[PDB]
């Protein structure tokens, strides 16, 4: 009570964990492409080869 | 976790007295006659705002330095996510898919 | 009712030569927004067509604003003491619609004045205290009263209609009155700007 | 882990010391030890701080 | 502060009137007014009453333990205390002392003076007898017993009241000499009024 | 009233402008910025504290006087060390002395306040009476050399008594009967502080070079000091009492005249319980306890548990609750909105002092909120949730932002999410922007 | 650019400052109804102050001794009392206890020298104190060279009054005597203060130092009004209320002065400065300089 | 600094010569200098002579039209204070002295005496201050009259120490005891037989 | 500590013995007991010999060895200090006083006592070990014939007492007063009445 | 690692130091015109100064208590003289004004100690004395514990000298003794300075 | 801004007393003798050398912020300007040109 407090991130963990999930879709479904400019569908072998 | 340690030592730093006869102000307040007692206060007060400081410093170097590594967390988000690396070794060892 | 102190009520801290400049400063004054009580000289029975009125003796805490406004100088003072029996110390301050008359020692007053009576054939100027306010026995003493003094207030004004803000406090053992003089329109009203 | 047994403002008296055992008893039998053991309440450790 | 010389109390009826004699260093004994302070869990360090330092305006807290009056007089002044109407919630031993002093028990500004308003008890047998109050005189000590039975650690050429014999004596090659008297003037607080010089 | 007021002086010295710090926490915000203009955010403006409620004090389970009423009469003055020891019990305080002071020339106490003693009830305490001069009561002090602060008991900060000295010129000697009481000076066998024993054991053997060299352990000198009476004025005495107050694990027989109050449950209170006082909030024990260690201070020099004096309970007791004033605000070019985020509670206790005030109402100048929205950052007091949602604007905290967009105000009104009062909300990450794998 | 002199100023109008009252010993008495004499209008010696730093306490707020021969000050008043030992110390920021912080008082903030000395003698009817009585807690913040005659009841104890009557729960009244010397802290002191009142409108006190009238336009040390300070005096370029002559900046100092012969208001600006960049080769050859 | 005993001066016309008398404290005997010191209830003390030791080595200030002349015996050491060639301006309040001192009336040399130089008349005049009448009457006594009525003002148990006749008197418990009379052995400056006591 | 009160000393033959009395401050009078420092021109100022409360068991230095005896009888409550089997190597300037702690060289510790021994070397008062200090309240002179050093500077209200001859004076302006003090009352032996008030 | 012993001195002869005239308490007097004995080539007698674990001053500088058993000296003088209440307070330096560093001061850079107790033996002659004089200014700044007499005057003046006299216009020539019970902080306390 | 604030807030420091009785060292030289100069003085060197120290400190960390800015800023330079990187997320956002 020495007025040493701590105060929550405004992105915490859970919020985080929610835009990794749609940068693993991203990833997978789209490639790069959806973080530079609107998302495709591109197939994961052919993005692979 | 060293934020929690470090605050643990600004905690630690009410142990110390600051070359006053106890680390309370309230108590000095209403033991202690004011040439005694402002005296003993200032002491306290300063060696508090220089343990701050300490801590204050600490944590903007930190923070730069977090900054920094977020900066290269966020490059390797760009680089190894979000695109390709070109850059070697930089998305772990060998050639980056 | 109450009326609100719309941010005045601000006198000076300090008699230093400042210019564009900021300063955080505490001290005794009104504070904002706050309620300022009116009083009324509230008519009571045994009027006996002098039009009798009674006055409590108004608390003093931590310093107090006053403010009062004048049509024809009905107001011939005010007083600061305590139970005011002329048994106590007190400032008496006589306007008498002419030149303040500073004055410190055992006073009373109540709501029935002897030679305080309002000017017709009565007065038009007095320099002197009541002398129907005292009850003997007197002990007081002063080193800083003068009688002919602020005549840079005058207990009469050249124009009527207009607010006479006080602000009387006890600062550094000096006895203190900060004013502001501003005209109204209507003695409903006081300023909405700063003071 | 020793605790605080005692504290009163009594005062000390200790440099040298006994230790205060009944290696007595009130039978004349010799055989019969009941506090004649010279490794019973006889045996103490005396440590240093 | 420290220091404090009382007298009068005894043995006192309820109602009436009992007067208290003080003496006590210029910053207690010098005041227009003093009080009343005393000792006796019930009314405890507790002033309820008092007079103006002129005028006749009398004061008391909200406890109603009676009115009383501080004489003083504005030529030369000393204060006694004059306490009316005396309650049987009046009897402790007092101190005589300025109005926000707080004199109480633990280090003992003096030894008081007890008021028992009733019969019987008093200031250790009728409030007439032994009993001082504190010294002045750079050492003093209380009774002839205080002194005569444990004074050998005393060294020689230490100048030592008995308060309580009122003797003034100087220690000497072993034993003691006295000054004695040269000259008697009555006991202070007698008249301060009329040398008005 | 006494309130911070930030002050604008012209060329002139003239005052022009003032704003009155303790009105609003926008006012606050402006004190705190020490400028008329606060930009668009959230400041730190000031800090809420819940303010005393009570004040707690203990009445005796034992009244009577307290037997100091013999020893200032005339007594044994015993050496500087071996004290008139005087047991202090079953009494009303009479250690009042102190809890309306004097004027002292010692006023030194520790491991209790000297001037809530009254407050505080006490097991046993022990009046310890001695005499002693001028050139000795500096002795009491550490550090200085001396024949006494250089030996056993000086005042150290872990002590448990306060010293009162004051002067009189009454009570000499009677310090020199103590014999029964030495202590070593020269010794190879240790000393262990306070001794009272005699011993006896002879030598001329020294340590450092000894007979006739000015050595070391050559002799076996004992001491005990006592006082020296006043032979001429500079060798002063004052009369020393230590008060020795027992805090230890036993019913109370010793509190002060005032009346007793009991403990009072989640409220803010001033406490003074076994040497134990500050400012807190009183529950009873969760706190494992060792029967020794019923009492506590942190290392923070603060109150963590104490044992009750009357009752058989352990109390813990937590400093009372206090939080950041997180004003959000707009720039000075709209009009002011104020919310306020009271960090770290919930949105039922949201009062700046729990029944208790700063001599203002309740919340600053207003005794009521309104537009209470429960965070997870504290609850925020002047907005309330809307289920409208934007990727923030003025971040709170844990997904929670505000956002002011000149709609007559946002974070000072009701919520709508029908018109423009989109006020509060936690945020959106975005849209989801559909997509499936081919 | 370093002083070049400090200035020091006689007033308007020169004649004899009447310290008497005090530095003969005229009367002490009153402690808040003093005989006392105003300084106004004239050349002062201090000769008392100046050549003795002894006495018993000697202890000057806001200026230290043997400094009021540069000093100049709106008035100067001349005051004495008595208290006792125990007493004089609480004029400082002083100890607690009963007896009391307000038996005069004077902070750093106000200018004064109070100075203790014992040659008690020639006080008549101050050994009672009486004819004035004052409290030591009121409803209308207790200053000194106040008086008060109690008729309410002082409740403000940390645990309330009407019920347990603790702490301030009394009527306080107080009118300090004292007595002759016996022993240590019982001993009486003499007092006089000289109020030095730093004011706006020009300095009238001021001291026999040195007549450096007029010198303007160099850089120079001032003592103006009893406030020092360096620079370049030169007349002001700002306009005023008549009430705040005497400057305070963010720093404290002082900018602006009342000045004490003329009606003028006196600006100091302060003195030249500038960086000193040094450029130099190496010892590869000679080591030529030039400066910025 | 405190007590120097001073006698000698009076009425002269300008011209002359006038000399002091005084019991010279080792404040300024033993100086290598010992003046004067003037003084007027107009302005305060300044220097106005002083001397070398040994030889015809004297200044005087400008706060004086006279020559005064100082004098030293340097074997049974004594100074001889002469005024010489007093004008009108000379009338003063006149101290034996150095020109350094450190002068207050805390530091009281006592009343000093007047010069006055063809006034025509005794007094005190060229004043702008006060130094009244100086009278007597004081809680720190100054009389008999003291002794007997303000004895009545002070706590039971004090040394009261008589500036007017450097005696101690002693207040005590319930009365007085005053000190027995004596010898009168006159003070001199100085004089030779200090080593061999 | 200081002022320390002797009786004892002088011409003594060597063997036997010799017993010194002595009585103390608290700070000397309450340690182990009393033993003796001594110096002597030719002799070094050392601790000589003490003990551990009375015994059968004494200490004393192989730089001066003697099986010196200290003791204190209950019939009056001060110290014996017994010296055994003298030699002339024994004539020195004795301090009866508690082995903790020494005088300083910057300090005396009471009068002391001189003994010599088969000689006839000390025992000569108004020299060291005979002359020192004792009690006193302002100032005090070791006879009429040193307090005369007050006769020859300007000094005046003096509170005097001449510790070594126990006389009482007050130098007065132009005097002394020669002071009557009554008769000696000896010292009785220790006995514990005095809490009894 | 940590000593276990130090380094003992004695002299090469075992004369015990002649400080027996301060220590009988002798020939106190004046503060600058002192009773002066040098002392050098003997045996220190200071275990017992330290020891003695009194007086009000003890304030050394450059030497050590409590060691200075081991601490050997070039040249000791004992300097011996009684000075009054208010004085003894302002041996220490940074005193209020410069009339008090030539009144008596004793600088925290001078060597030496100052031993300062409540005895009150000798009372006469502390400005009755003769050789007992100094100066203020001097064109050459006298520094303390120095003493002359001179034909010269160091005139500067707050204001110009002759006709119109300031401040340190005076024939800088001081002695100040003191008269106790005759006002406050005029008691006589004995100092030795060694 | 901040180069700007950090001066007015050193300028502002002024005021401080940091123990004192006194900011103006002015008035301290010339109204005050060493047994409260010393005092004072004391006190407000070491107290104003710490806000130094502060602004010291904080201008080498705002430097260090720039200077790094700078370095990635120079980098960028020659990697955005000159020729074609081979960053993403470095030299703008969506793919480099």
């Amino acid at each position: 009570f020495n007025g040493l407090t701590v105060l929550p991130p405004l992105l915490t963990d859970e919020m985080i964990a929610q835009y990794t999930s749609a940068l693993l879709a991203g990833t997978i479904t789209s490639g790069w492409t959806f973080g530079a400019g609107p998302a495709l569908q591109i197939p994961f072998p052919m993005q692979m080869a | 976790n060293q934020n929690a340690q470090a605050l643990n030592t600004l905690v630690k730093q009410l142990s110390s007295n600051f070359g006053a006869i106890s680390s309370v102000l309230n108590d000095i307040l209403s033991r202690l006659d004011p040439p005694e007692a402002e005296v003993q206060i200032d002491r306290l007060i300063t060696g508090r705002l220089q343990s701050l400081q300490t801590y204050v410093t600490q944590q903007l170097i930190r923070a730069a330095e977090i900054r920094a590594s977020a900066n290269l967390a966020a490059t390797k988000m760009s680089e190894c996510v979000l695109g390709q690396s070109k850059r070697v070794d930089f998305c772990g060892k060998g050639y980056h898919l | 009712a109450y009326t609100n102190s719309f941010t005045r009520g601000v006198y000076y801290p300090d008699k230093v030569f400042r210019s564009s400049v900021l300063h955080s400063t505490q001290d005794l004054f009104l504070p904002f927004f706050s309620n300022v009580t009116w009083f009324h000289a509230i008519h009571v029975s045994g009027t006996n067509g002098t039009k009798r009125f009674d006055n409590p003796v108004l608390p003093f805490n931590d310093g107090v604003y006053f403010a009062s406004t004048e049509k024809s100088n009905i107001i011939r003072g005010w007083i600061f003491g305590t139970t005011l029996d002329s048994k106590t110390q007190s400032l008496l301050i006589v306007n008498n619609a002419t030149n303040v008359v500073i004055k410190v020692c055992e006073f009373q007053f109540c709501n029935d004045p002897f030679l305080g009576v309002y000017y017709h054939k009565n007065n038009k100027s007095w320099m002197e205290s009541e002398f129907r306010v005292y009850s003997s026995a007197n002990n007081c003493t002063f080193e800083y009263v003068s009688q002919p003094f602020l005549m840079d207030l005058e207990g009469k004004q050249g124009n009527f209609k207009n607010l006479r803000e006080f602000v009387f406090k006890n600062i550094d053992g000096y006895f203190k009155i900060y004013s502001k003089h501003t005209p109204i329109n209507l003695v409903r009203d006081l300023p909405q700007g700063f003071s | 882990a020793l605790e605080p047994l005692v504290d009163l403002p009594i005062g000390i008296n200790i440099t040298r010391f006994q230790t205060l055992l009944a290696l007595h008893r009130s039978y004349l039998t010799p055989g019969d030890s009941s506090s004649g053991w010279t490794a019973g309440a006889a045996a103490y450790y005396v440590g240093y701080l | 502060q420290v220091q404090l010389v009382e007298s009068g109390g005894g043995l006192v009826q309820a109602g009436g009137s009992l007067r208290l004699s003080c003496a006590a260093s210029g910053i207690i004994f010098g005041r227009n007014a003093m009080g009343w302070y005393r000792q006796a869990p019930g009314k405890e360090r507790e002033l309820v009453a008092g007079i103006t330092r002129r005028g006749s305006i009398t004061y008391y807290a909200d406890s109603v333990k009676g009115r009383f009056t501080i004489s003083r007089d504005n030529a030369k002044n000393t204060v006694y205390l004059q306490m009316n109407s005396l309650k049987p919630e009046d009897t402790a031993v007092y101190y005589c002392a300025a109005d926000p002093a707080s004199p109480a028990p633990g280090d003992y500004w003096g030894q008081g003076t007890q008021v028992t308003v009733s019969s019987g008890a008093g200031g250790s047998g009728g409030s007439s007898g032994s009993d001082g109050a504190s010294g002045s005189r750079v050492t003093a000590f209380s009774n002839m017993d205080d002194m005569l039975q444990k004074a050998h650690l005393v060294i020689e050429g230490t100048f030592i009241y008995l308060r309580d014999s009122t003797e003034f004596f100087i220690r000497v090659r072993d034993g003691w000499k006295k000054l004695q008297l040269g000259e008697l003037i009555p006991i202070p607080a007698d008249s301060p009024p009329p040398p008005a010089l | 009233q006494p309130r911070t007021f930030l002050l604008k002086y012209n060329e002139n010295g003239t005052i022009t402008d003032a704003v009155d710090c303790a009105l609003d926490p926008l006012s606050e915000t402006k004190c705190t910025l020490k400028s008329f203009t606060v930009e668009k955010g959230i400041y730190q403006t000031s800090n809420f504290r819940v303010q005393p409620t009570e004040s707690i004090v203990r009445f005796p389970n034992i009244t009577n006087l307290c037997p100091f009423g013999e020893v200032f009469n005339a007594t044994r003055f015993a050496s500087v060390y071996a004290w008139n020891r005087k047991r202090i019990s079953n009494c009303v305080a009479d250690y009042s002395v102190l809890y309306n002071s004097a004027s002292f020339s010692t006023f030194k106490c520790y491991g209790v306040s000297p001037t809530k003693l009254n407050d505080l009830c006490f097991t046993n305490v022990y009046a310890d009476s001695f005499v002693i001069r001028g050139d000795e009561v500096r002795q009491i002090a550490p550090g200085q050399t001396g024949k006494i602060a250089d030996y056993n008991y000086k005042l150290p900060d872990d002590f448990t008594g306060c010293v009162i000295a004051w002067n009189s010129n009454n009570l000499d000697s009677k310090v020199g009967g103590n014999y029964n009481y030495l202590y070593r000076l020269f010794r190879k066998s240790n000393l262990k502080p306070f001794e009272r024993d005699i011993s006896t054991e002879i030598y001329q053997a020294g340590s450092t070079p000894c007979n006739g060299v000015e050595g070391f352990n050559c002799y076996f000198p004992l001491q005990s000091y006592g006082f020296q009476p006043t032979n001429g004025v500079g060798y002063q005495p004052y009369r020393v009492v230590v008060l020795s107050f027992e805090l230890l694990h036993a019913p109370a027989t010793v509190c002060g005249p005032k009346k007793s109050t009991n403990l009072v449950k989640n409220k803010c209170v001033n406490f003074n319980f076994n040497g134990l006082t500050g400012t807190g909030v009183l529950t009873e024990s969760n706190k494992k306890f060792l029967p020794f260690q019923q009492f506590g201070r942190d290392i923070a020099d603060t109150t963590d548990a104490v044992r009750d004096p009357q009752t058989l309970e352990i109390l813990d007791i937590t400093p009372c609750s206090f939080g950041g004033v997180s004003v959000i605000t707009p720039g000075t070019n709209t009009s002011n909105q104020v919310a306020v985020l009271y960090q770290d509670v919930n949105c039922t206790e949201v009062p700046v002092a729990i029944h208790a005030d700063q001599l203002t109402p309740t919340w600053r100048v207003y005794s009521t909120g309104s537009n209470v929205f429960q965070t997870r950052a504290g609850c925020l007091i002047g907005a309330e949730h809307v289920n409208n949602s934007y990727e923030c604007d003025i971040p709170i905290g844990a997904g929670i932002c505000a956002s002011y967009q000149t709609q007559t105000n946002s974070p000072r009104a009701a919520a709508s999410v029908a018109s423009q009062s989109i006020i509060a909300y936690t945020m959106s990450l975005g849209a989801e922007n559909s997509v499936a794998y081919s």
